[PDB]
Protein backbone atom coordinates (compact mmCIF):
# COMPACT_ATOMS: atom_id res chain seq x y z
CA UNK A 1 0.00 0.00 0.00
CA UNK A 2 1.49 3.50 -0.99
CA UNK A 3 -0.78 5.44 2.52
CA UNK A 4 1.31 2.13 4.29
CA UNK A 5 4.73 3.09 2.92
CA UNK A 6 4.07 7.00 3.26
CA UNK A 7 3.44 6.67 7.05
CA UNK A 8 6.21 4.94 7.80
CA UNK A 9 8.39 7.53 6.14
CA UNK A 10 6.23 10.03 8.24
CA UNK A 11 6.73 8.61 10.94
CA UNK A 12 10.61 7.80 11.07
CA UNK A 13 10.81 11.43 9.68
CA UNK A 14 9.23 12.82 12.97
CA UNK A 15 11.43 10.07 15.18
CA UNK A 16 14.51 11.64 13.60
CA UNK A 17 13.50 15.06 13.85
CA UNK A 18 12.82 14.02 17.93
CA UNK A 19 16.41 12.79 18.33
CA UNK A 20 17.81 15.74 16.05
CA UNK A 21 16.42 18.05 18.40
CA UNK A 22 17.48 15.92 21.60
CA UNK A 23 21.06 16.07 20.26
CA UNK A 24 21.03 20.01 20.05
CA UNK A 25 19.98 20.11 23.70
CA UNK A 26 21.81 17.75 24.73
CA UNK A 27 24.72 19.75 22.88
CA UNK A 28 23.64 23.14 24.88
CA UNK A 29 24.56 20.80 28.19
CA UNK A 30 27.65 20.20 27.27
CA UNK A 31 28.03 23.41 26.83
CA UNK A 32 27.19 25.00 29.76
CA UNK A 33 29.05 22.39 31.31
CA UNK A 34 32.49 22.75 29.66
CA UNK A 35 31.58 26.77 30.23
CA UNK A 36 31.38 26.03 34.20
CA UNK A 37 34.41 24.01 34.26
CA UNK A 38 36.91 26.10 32.69
CA UNK A 39 35.52 28.77 34.73
CA UNK A 40 36.29 26.78 38.28
CA UNK A 41 39.71 25.87 37.01
CA UNK B 1 6.85 -2.05 -7.18
CA UNK B 2 4.54 1.31 -6.82
CA UNK B 3 6.78 1.59 -3.60
CA UNK B 4 10.05 1.43 -4.27
CA UNK B 5 10.36 5.24 -4.17
CA UNK B 6 8.98 5.75 -0.35
CA UNK B 7 11.11 2.16 0.24
CA UNK B 8 14.35 3.87 -0.65
CA UNK B 9 13.21 7.19 1.37
CA UNK B 10 12.51 4.89 4.44
CA UNK B 11 16.27 3.31 4.15
CA UNK B 12 18.04 6.28 3.91
CA UNK B 13 15.63 7.14 7.43
CA UNK B 14 16.69 3.49 8.72
CA UNK B 15 20.11 4.58 8.00
CA UNK B 16 19.97 7.95 9.88
CA UNK B 17 17.96 6.96 12.78
CA UNK B 18 20.72 4.69 13.61
CA UNK B 19 23.43 6.98 13.45
CA UNK B 20 21.47 9.63 15.89
CA UNK B 21 20.97 7.24 18.63
CA UNK B 22 24.19 6.28 18.57
CA UNK B 23 25.47 9.88 18.63
CA UNK B 24 23.01 10.72 21.30
CA UNK B 25 24.48 7.65 23.68
CA UNK B 26 28.17 8.78 22.63
CA UNK B 27 26.96 12.48 24.16
CA UNK B 28 24.84 11.79 27.56
CA UNK B 29 28.21 9.33 27.59
CA UNK B 30 30.39 12.78 27.33
CA UNK B 31 27.98 14.42 29.50
CA UNK B 32 28.34 12.16 32.41
CA UNK B 33 31.95 12.40 32.32
CA UNK B 34 31.37 16.44 32.39
CA UNK B 35 29.17 16.09 34.75
CA UNK B 36 31.69 13.87 37.33
CA UNK B 37 34.39 16.48 36.76
CA UNK B 38 32.23 20.07 37.49
CA UNK B 39 31.43 18.01 40.71
CA UNK B 40 34.55 17.67 41.34
CA UNK B 41 35.41 20.95 40.88
CA UNK B 42 32.49 22.16 42.88
CA UNK B 43 31.76 20.44 46.49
Amino acid sequence: QIEWAKARVEKLRKRNQALKSQTSELQRQIAELEASNAELK
Amino acid sequence: SDILGMLKSLHQLQVENRRLEEQIKNLTAKKERLQLLNAQLSV
